[PDB]
């Protein structure tokens, strides 16, 4: 597994600093490559290290725009992207590679950059409430940026959850909502909660849906 | 430098049917420093095939690729419903500059689905803010195809309601649909009954979907 730090807004101007965390230690025979993804867009590589070294290569549309480094001590690569754009809003993925290879054998998580002129905030959460089966669910309206991650009961329920894509109101502000459908019989009895977490703004809501 | 080339854009195809994409590279890239990644909505890639041809760990069999020089496929012989991503190759012949290809979209077909039509009220709890969200959820159809029309008393309202699709079911191949009607409280509790009504192929006539407000 490779780790990488939490979604992030930077103003337009300023840099940018992303971890990605290798697993156990063993980061020492393979390559770290960091590729980013405009949104609806391609795969765009910036750059690769080899941490053994401390040496890097960089793609030419980043060159001294972006520096990218290890941390031999506590496994950890970062990407530094610097006079950030617009354009740069991306979620940047970290890789692994073998030096003597080259496919991208493993991938982080991802971490989305929002390069905006734009505060923190963090959303409110409501219930949708319940109409053999039924509909109930969670909206959660006006926060910034993205992403915010809904689960249900911890996760113990996954079965039947469409969680949509957010919208840009016309605020600026990110909305969506979190459905599930379960049982009509299990609703006076199975009891539902939504787990909300949007990490830009360490906001963790947990909400009961009743009718 | 080397600029990869992917064919076709978008592969709509049903299941059981074989996809087969293409890459092609604008210099060799020899016996092969090319590799095949999954996309999959809200993931990181996923690796395929490297090599041209050698198949990664956990890769179902239906995968393959095969090529050299210039050209190359990616195959799916079988398709599934599972399958729903997009697929990118990348090469990596010299270590010093990796790129990508723009990727192919791989959709799946299905038989008719209607949509399961709710309603949603806002919570008291936002309504003590001042804003009204009226939720009406078009859930698991096929095909994309829909019309969502809100209806207040029995006029139709336009210009306050978003819609956002989730992507294709993995397992299914359907679609879900929310429409959001966003007003100010005093908008709100101007009319009583709050309609949403669904057009869809799936449906012999349009469902409705109402509650008065309360």
């Amino acid at each position: 597994e490779l780790v990488q730090s939490g979604a992030e807004v930077k103003k337009p101007g300023s840099s940018v600093k992303v971890s990605c965390k290798a697993s156990g230690g063993t980061f020492s025979s393979y390559g770290i490559s960091w590729v980013r993804q405009a949104p609806g867009q391609g795969l765009e590589w910036m750059g690769g290290i080899i941490p053994i070294f401390g040496t890097a290569n960089y793609a030419q549309k980043f060159q001294g725009r972006v520096t990218i480094t290890a941390d031999e001590s506590t496994s950890t690569a970062y990407m530094e992207l610097s006079s950030l754009r617009s354009e740069d809003t991306a979620v940047y993925y970290c890789a692994r590679y073998d030096g003597i290879y080259g496919e991208l054998d493993f991938w982080g998580q991802g971490t989305l950059v929002t390069v905006s002129s734009a505060s923190t905030k963090g959303p409110s959460v409501f219930p949708l409430a319940p109409s053999g089966t039924a509909a109930l669910g969670c909206l959660v309206k006006d926060y910034f940026p993205e992403p915010v991650t809904v689960s249900w009961n911890s996760g113990a329920l996954t079965s039947g959850v469409h969680t949509f894509p957010a919208v840009l109101q016309s605020s600026g502000l990110y909305s969506l909502s979190s459905v599930v459908t379960v049982p009509s019989s299990s609703l006076g009895t199975q009891t539902y909660i939504c787990n909300v977490n949007h990490k830009p703004s360490n906001t963790k809501v947990d909400k009961k849906v009743e009718p | 430098e080397i600029v990869l080339t992917q064919s076709p854009a978008t592969l709509s195809l049903s299941p059981g049917e074989r996809a087969t994409l293409s890459c092609r590279a604008s210099q060799s890239v020899s016996d092969a420093y090319l590799a095949w990644y999954q996309q999959k909505p809200g993931q990181a890639p996923r690796l395929l095939i490297y090599d041209a041809s050698s198949r990664a760990t956990g890769v179902p069999a239906r995968f393959s690729g095969s090529g050299s020089g210039t050209d190359f496929t990616l195959t799916i012989s079988s398709l599934e419903p599972e399958d729903f991503a997009v697929y990118y190759c990348h090469q990596y012949i010299q270590l010093h500059s990796f790129t990508f290809g723009q990727g192919t979209k791989v959709e799946i077909k299905r038989t008719v689905a209607a949509p399961s039509v709710f309603i949603f009220p806002p919570s008291d709890e936002q309504l003590k803010s001042g804003t009204a969200s009226v939720v009406c959820l078009l859930n698991n159809f096929y095909p994309r195809e829909a019309k969502v029309q809100w209806k207040v008393d029995n006029a139709l309202q336009s210009g306050n309601s978003q819609e956002s699709v989730t992507e294709q079911d993995s397992k299914d191949s359907t679609y879900s649909l929310s429409s959001t009607l966003t007003l100010s409280k005093a908008d709100y509790e101007k009319h009583k009954v709050y309609a949403c009504e669904v057009t869809h192929q799936g449906l012999s006539s349009p469902v409705t979907k109402s509650f008065n407000r309360g």
